[PDB]
């Protein structure tokens, strides 16, 4: 019995266009703990992602926080791409700033 | 406050890629201040908040050690529990452990937690009496036969209501600054048409500690339960959280709409509207 | 601080 992951994509702070902030994927509820996160710029890996240990909810379900320094611009757009047993293939969440 | 420690261990197999992984976390509230991971370079315990780094050699030591041995079992356990269910070598297993203590606000012992959990499901639970199990299944009984003929909890007992709690209110005291101190959520309502007969408003909260927080909306003073959108709490990564709540309403109706925000920062629970 | 090693041998599941 697995769980799919739940996603979401933000700043640590409020967007603000040529400030520097953290871009952050949180990705929870999911099980087992194998999985995939990749944050993108324009749609390219960006190299340089730290991300949380390893723990978990009451209900079981694991939880990581991926993040990286970004300095959001109107133009570049952000993303967060996951992956997990229970995805047939890749799930992409947009950065939205609202959200 | 109330206050609570607990650590999280992960004991994961993965068959043909070398022997099952362990990783411990510890954490008090929402703070975590230790990690451990058998996977590491050279495995130790590292510390993870500043408050914690006073402690001595002979403390880092000590941890290790007790994380040392734990991953040598864990492997040994998840061996076992692959036979009381029957199961083949070929799979991949988890067993979760999370125990602890809750403090009230006086720092006296309100209850301590351990339970287990084997591929994501309840397996072996103490009770809250400290003294006897629950288990979720012919499986988990044959661990509790066990864990009864070696008087395991009365082992778990004298941990938590003793070096749990003792060590608890040191963290606590050390850590005062942060770990005693409430930061409340800043707060605000946006809007956005999503037609010309409707528009979402939003309520948001930002950079609060704890991450324990309720966000509602109610119309005409009742509570939209089913027709608001709430998103998990989540962490900014500078140890504070966010949450937001939204609710879709007719257009010119907006001021019918309150947003309440209940957190233990606040000296007083806050009503919001959207403020065109 | 975690839970300290019994005196004798940690009990397996």
């Amino acid at each position: 019995i697995q769980r799919t992951p739940k996603i979401q994509v933000y700043s640590r702070h409020p967007a603000e266009n040529g400030k520097s902030n953290f871009l952050n994927c949180y990705v929870s509820g999911f099980h087992p703990s194998d999985i995939e996160v990749d944050l993108l710029k324009n749609g390219e890996r960006i190299e340089k992602v730290e991300h949380s240990d390893l723990s978990f909810s009451k209900d079981w379900s694991f939880y990581l926080l991926y993040y990286t320094e970004f300095t959001p611009t109107e133009k570049d757009e952000y993303a967060c791409r996951v992956n997990h047993v229970t995805l047939s293939q890749p799930k992409i969440v947009k950065w939205d700033r609202d959200m | 406050g109330s206050h609570s420690m607990r650590y999280f261990y992960t004991a994961m197999s993965r068959p043909g890629r070398g022997e099952p992984r362990f990783i411990a976390v510890g954490y008090v509230d929402d703070t975590q201040f230790v990690r451990f991971d058998s996977d590491a370079a050279s495995p130790r315990t590292e510390p993870r908040a500043p408050w914690i780094e006073q402690e001595g050699p002979e403390y880092w030591d000590r941890n290790t050690q007790i994380f040392k041995t734990n991953t040598q079992t864990y492997r040994e356990s998840l061996r076992n529990l692959r036979g009381y269910y029957n199961q083949s070598e070929a799979g991949s297993h988890i067993i979760q452990r999370m125990y602890g203590c809750d403090l009230g606000p006086d720092g006296r012992l309100l209850r301590g937690h351990d339970q287990s959990a084997y591929d994501g499901k309840d397996y072996i639970a103490l009770n809250e009496d400290l003294s006897s199990w629950t288990a979720a299944d012919t499986a988990a009984q044959i661990t509790q036969r066990k864990w009864e003929a070696a008087r395991v909890a009365e082992q778990r007992r004298g941990y938590l209501e003793g070096l749990c709690v003792e060590w608890l209110r040191r963290y606590l005291e050390n850590g005062k600054e942060t770990l005693q101190r409430a930061d409340p959520p800043k707060t605000h309502v946006t809007h956005h048409p999503v037609s010309d007969h409707e528009a979402t408003l939003r309520c948001w909260a930002l950079g609060f500690y704890p991450a324990e927080i309720t966000l509602t909306w109610q119309r005409d003073g009742e509570d939209q339960t089913q027709d608001t959108e709430l998103v998990e709490t989540r962490p900014a990564g500078d140890r504070t959280f966010q949450k937001w709540a939204a609710v879709v309403v007719p257009s010119g109706e907006e001021q019918r709409y309150t947003c309440h925000v209940q957190h233990e920062g606040l000296p007083k629970p806050l009503t919001l509207r959207w403020e065109p | 601080l975690p839970e300290p090693l019994p005196q004798g041998q940690l009990t397996a599941y």
